[PDB]
DNA sequence: ACTTGTCGGTGGTCTGCTCTAACGTCACGGCCAACCGATCGGA
DNA sequence: TCCGATCGGTACCGGACATGTAAAGAGCAGACCACCGACAAGT
């Protein structure tokens, strides 16, 4: 049981703080919060929200592929925008 | 022949390293060095590396290379 | 008042399978190029 | 009894290093992810 709130904190200072882009799967398996989905489909939508809601404050998210020989897309906040 | 270099040599050694691409991030050459005393990098210029002249013994670093490590336990 | 599990849609990317109808039809390439001794199988 | 084949072996320490080609293309479908609409129940 985690709120809203501290959910979308644990999420941006893990974004902030990580230097390399990260994909849904590790947010699910890291992040506090996203551990109690029924489903995966459950959790693609609720994570869908929360960046939504995220990006509707003006918080700059920068999506891109993990790595240069990898293909999944990860996410990242740029410190300096 | 001691005393007035008689029998007296000069050796070149060459010492190499590259930072290529990796595939789990980029490596930068610079000296941040992240775990090390402060009287080791005396001889380093900005860039990190040493001084053109500046004698080095052995276990003195030459270039300073940081690799990412990645997620680790 | 705010939020979330459940439901359905677009478009892009990575991955795999099936198809194409003038006539076609049995490969070069060749090392090896030592030296001695012991043993099994044909003539 | 003789002899063309076949297999077994032949010193040590030091050192050194990493490949060189591709006769294609198109149509359809499946799995997964970044972007989204609703809707009632719990907060």
């Amino acid at each position: 049981a985690v709120s809203k709130v501290e959910r979308l904190m644990n999420l941006v200072i893990a974004l902030l703080s990580t230097r390399t882009y990260l994909p849904a799967e590790k947010i699910r398996t890291t992040v506090a919060g996203y551990a109690d989905s029924p489903s995966d489909e459950a959790f693609s939508r609720m994570f869908e929200r929360d960046k939504n809601e995220l990006r509707d404050l003006g918080i700059p998210l920068e999506t891109g592929r993990v790595s240069k020989w990898d293909s999944t897309e990860g996410y990242r906040i740029n410190r300096d925008s | 022949l001691v005393e007035e270099d008689v029998l007296t040599s000069i050796h070149i050694e060459e010492h190499e390293i590259d930072a290529r691409d990796t595939k789990l991030g980029a490596e930068e050459i610079t000296r941040d060095i992240p775990n090390v005393s402060d009287e080791v990098l005396a001889d380093l210029d900005e860039r990190g590396i040493v001084r053109i002249g500046a004698e080095v013994r052995d276990g003195d670093i030459l270039v300073g290379k940081v690799t990412p490590k990645g997620e680790t336990e």
